[PDB]
RNA sequence: CGCCGCAGGUGCAGAUCUUGGUGGUAGUAGCAAAUAUUCAAACGAGAACUUUGAAGGCCGAAGUGGAGAAGGGUUCCAUGU
């Protein structure tokens, strides 16, 4: 439906490529906003205070390679908003990265 | 959707019990009245037996809060109302034939129930009252009963303040200027939905529009002056007070959270009296009133020669009828006018009975 | 209640003191009542107040 | 400076009272012909010739 | 007031105005020439579309300077902006004229832009501070704008 | 806490305090306001009572 | 809606620096209700101020 | 204002002329000295800049800390726009 969520890992070293040391970790929190307005269907990405945390675990140069989240698909149906659908991200801690697919995560 | 309406049997007594206790109070203060006596002590004794009859009411149940509306509020021949001397105060001695205009107000568990009365003072026997005194308070008597047919669903509160205007100028007389009454509901005195008499520019283009509802309390009141109908301040100490729950300021004086403290908890929301303290009740009152934690109820003096008058009473609207649960002993026989009513409409209404 | 400069040059200068005693107390009371808010009325005062001690003072000068 | 003397306090003591707004009331006189203080002063764009 | 270029017919016409506002007038002297003649619905929308740089205006007398883009090829033309400020203000002035016709009572949905003029209001002055200790000019170019929608189909 | 004449010293604002408000004073720390008017803070003696002088004075 | 003086008056009567004193980030209306101290102090004494500890600086390395 | 006389501080394109206003330049130069910001929330019509919290940083006690002297003069403090 449009409540559902799932779980990614983004590879922030290869979206994170090329840009200058005092940008880095900027950069990568609005390339994981670009990676879930992108799988998922809506503008208004909110993320989580957690998720900034990991992205940020290493200083401002040295993001992490990869990052494991769970992008939720929540009803906006709080507010009279212009926007009834928005996307929660959350950070998952993981250990190691290898043979993670995209899973559907129940409720 | 919590709101006491008076839907209910229980609330319909003690409801017939409130104009009842005021009634019996408005009646043992007017044998009581009389010529050369102290003014502050018929307040004293005005509170007196209301705090025991009060008390000795319901003896089975004990838990719910009930006392004072508002305050025993007393003007004589020069002031409009809202006035309640202190100790401190120089007391006013009732003379001979004056006219005095007394206010009250009970509270039983924040449903409201407001008397207030105009006389005169000392009349004999077999005596004609006449002058422009005998005009303003018998006008004011036809606005009540007026006010008593007129009170229904339907009828608009600008129809209310035409008709007393109409009257007004049939009696030579005018309103005293900008007064509102109140549409009641448990544990309030300021609603919302209120009546206007005698209003100008600013009063007009600022007051509601609104239609009489079905189930609700009305305390009607009517000021009418024999004069200009114009009020202002002689520098007289502004004595009745009462809080506004809505804002909310930190107070920093010790005696004003000490005065705050004990304002809440006895005259939570309804207008009080610095008679009920007063050496920390005055410096108190300052620091409060200041950041407008109170509103405050000033004294309204008219011009010297002038006379005002007054009537208020609550009543109850059900769909069948209103019922005027207080009322004050005015009889015409023993009080003339030298004019009379001329227009056709208050005719009507005079006759037309409820 | 107003005082002329015409009436007072027949007292003697044991209640035309007095008079500006009690003139200068009802001016004290008058700039509290300014300070503390007041009324307009109190305020007006003050002026007719100081003009009665100017007149007071005068003859007696 | 904190360290001032009497008569340099009474000076900025004035300067402070007249760097006042014209009363509003002062527009309704007749024949007004002022709109502004003129002669108001600001701490930091022009300073006091003491 | 005198409005110029008065309508044709002031009962299916419907007018708003604003002076000394604080936009640049050469960005909303473009603005209010490619708004010209526009339909009101597709006027609107495409102000909104300025704003979010999906749409722009083409520079055409007042483009010193000013860069190419690609959407400058819809409007036969070579340089265009998005002017932010430009497009809130025309579209709070759209809404204050969409107002105005249902207010004589005169339908929206058919209104077209008729006429739309944008005047030099009086600068503001303020001061910049150049090398060898002087004083620079550092002047604003408000606008008064005006517009009149035609109910036309 | 009075306004009084920067031309008078504490003994003399003791002395007017005490006179023509009929109470006994401790003592007078005086300070001059920005404004330029002398402020005076009049410490009442521990058998007298501000808030009640406040009251007669008419500043309560 | 905004906490400046709030923060100054809490640093204060904390007798610490600005950096060490943590208001409620949820209960912002309470605290911005307390316009003087006595209502700090009841903030702090009730936990919605509270004195951040010292950021460790370990002398174990050295040692 | 015409006509008869009278009297001039009597005719402007210039003087790097005086004063005032306005253009092209031009939506241009520019808003690049001292490493750095990010996430969520609150108020709010409106938030890159306000406030709170979380994180990453900097000053690094010869400080971007805490106080004064000259100098300033109300800039101090609350509340509101
Ligand atoms: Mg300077
Ligand atoms: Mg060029
Ligand atoms: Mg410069
Ligand atoms: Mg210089
Ligand atoms: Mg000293
Ligand atoms: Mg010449
Ligand atoms: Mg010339
Ligand atoms: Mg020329
Ligand atoms: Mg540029
Ligand atoms: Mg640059
Ligand atoms: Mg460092
Ligand atoms: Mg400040």
């Amino acid at each position: 439906n449009e409540v559902v969520t799932r779980e990614y890992t983004i590879n922030i070293h290869k979206r994170i490529h090329g840009v200058g040391f005092k940008k880095r970790a900027p950069r990568a929190l609005k390339e994981i906003r670009k990676f879930a307005m992108k799988e998922m269907g809506t503008p208004d990405v909110r993320i989580d205070t957690r998720l900034n945390k990991a992205v940020w675990a290493k200083g401002i140069r040295n993001v992490p390679y990869r990052i494991r989240v769970r992008l939720s698909r929540k009803r906006n149906e709080d507010e009279d908003s212009p926007n009834k659908l928005y996307t929660l991200v959350t950070y998952v801690p993981v250990t190691t990265f290898k043979n993670l697919q995209t899973v559907n995560v129940d409720e | 959707q919590q709101e006491q309406t008076i839907a209910e049997d229980l609330v319909v007594t003690k409801y017939k019990m409130g104009g009842d206790i005021a009634n019996r109070v408005l009646r043992s203060l007017v044998e009581a009245s009389s010529s050369g006596v102290s003014v502050l002590s018929l307040c004293e004794k005005g509170d007196a037996m209301i705090m025991e009859e009060t008390g000795k009411i319901f003896k089975k149940e004990k838990e719910m809060k009930k006392g004072i509306a508002f305050p025993t509020s007393i003007s004589v021949n020069n002031c409009v109302c809202h006035f309640s001397p202190l100790k401190s105060d120089q007391d006013y001695i009732l003379k001979e034939g004056d006219l005095v205009k007394i206010d009250l107000g009970v509270h039983v568990d924040g449903f409201i129930a407001n008397v207030a009365h105009t006389f005169v003072v000392d009349v004999a026997q077999g005596t004609q009252v006449t002058g422009r005194k005998a005009d303003v308070i018998k006008a004011a008597h036809l606005c009540a009963e007026a006010a008593l047919r007129l009170v229904k669903p339907g009828n608009q509160n600008t129809q209310v303040t035409e008709a007393w205007n109409k009257v007004a100028h049939s009696f030579n007389c005018t309103p005293i200027e900008g007064m509102l009454s109140h549409q009641l509901k448990q544990h309030v005195i300021d609603g919302e939905k209120t009546i206007i008499q005698n209003p100008t520019d600013q009063q007009k283009k600022d007051h509601e529009k609104a239609e009489f509802e079905v189930h609700e309390v009305y305390a009607v009141d009517v000021l009418v002056s024999s004069g200009e109908g114009k009020a202002k301040d002689a520098g007289q100490r502004t004595t009745i007070y009462k809080r506004d729950p809505s804002k909310q300021y930190g107070l920093k004086m010790k005696t004003s959270r000490a005065f705050f403290s004990e304002v809440e908890r006895r005259f939570d929301a309804m207008p009080f009296t610095l008679r009920a303290f007063e050496k920390k009740a005055r410096m108190g009152v300052v620091e409060c009133a200041k950041h407008e934690l109170l509103q405050p109820f000033n004294v309204l003096y008219e011009k010297e020669g002038e006379f005002v008058a007054q009537f208020k009473f609550t009543v109850l609207l059900m769909p069948n009828g209103p019922m005027r649960i207080t009322s004050g002993p005015f009889e015409p026989d023993l009080y003339k006018s030298e004019m009379e009513v001329q227009d056709a409409e208050l005719k009507a209404l005079l006759q037309s009975s409820a | 209640a107003k005082i002329k400069a015409r009436d007072l040059r027949g007292k003697k200068k044991e209640e035309l003191l007095k008079q500006l005693d009690d003139l200068k107390v009802e001016l004290s009371q008058l700039r509290v009542a300014k300070v503390t808010g007041g009324a307009a009325s109190k305020l007006s005062k003050i002026r007719v107040v100081r003009k009665s001690i100017a007149r007071v003072l005068t003859v007696i000068n | 400076s904190s360290h001032k003397t009497f008569r340099i306090k009474r000076f900025l003591a004035k300067k402070q009272k007249q760097n006042r707004p014209i009363p509003q009331w002062i527009r309704m006189k007749t024949g007004n012909k002022i709109r502004y203080n003129s002669k108001r002063r600001h701490w930091r764009r022009t300073k006091l010739g003491l | 007031v005198r409005y110029s270029l008065d309508p044709e017919n002031p009962t299916k016409s419907c007018k708003s105005r604003g002076s000394n506002l604080r936009v640049h007038f050469k960005n909303t002297r473009e603005t209010a020439q490619a708004i010209k003649g526009m339909h009101i619905r597709k006027a609107t929308k495409y102000l909104k579309d300025v704003t979010l740089q999906k749409q722009c205006v083409p520079f055409r007398r007042y483009n010193g300077g000013v860069g190419r883009c690609a959407q400058a090829k819809q409007w036969g033309w070579t340089q265009g902006r998005w002017p932010k400020k430009s497009a809130e203000f025309l579209l709070h002035m759209l809404k204050n004229a969409e107002s105005n016709a249902e207010l004589k009572g005169l339908d929206v949905d058919s209104l077209v832009i008729e006429h739309i003029q944008v005047n030099k209001a009086p600068k503001m002055r303020r001061r910049t501070y150049r090398a060898h200790g002087r004083i620079n000019p550092y002047m604003s170019s408000p606008c008064h704008i005006e517009m009149i929608l035609t109910e036309k189909e | 806490v009075f306004i009084v004449d920067v031309k008078a010293n504490k003994h003399q604002i003791k002395q007017a305090v005490k006179k023509l408000y009929d109470i006994d004073v401790a003592k007078v720390n005086t300070l001059i306001r920005p404004d330029g008017e002398k402020k005076a803070y009049v410490r009442l003696a521990p058998d007298y009572d501000a808030l009640d002088v406040a009251n007669k004075i008419g500043i309560i | 809606s905004m906490l400046r003086l709030q923060k100054r008056l809490a640093s204060s009567v904390l007798r610490c620096g600005k950096k060490k004193v943590w208001l409620d980030p949820n209960e912002t209306n309470e605290i911005a209700n307390a316009n003087s101290r006595q209502q700090i102090r009841k903030l702090i004494k009730d936990g919605l101020i509270i004195r951040k500890p010292v950021t460790v600086h370990s002398r174990a390395r050295c040692r």
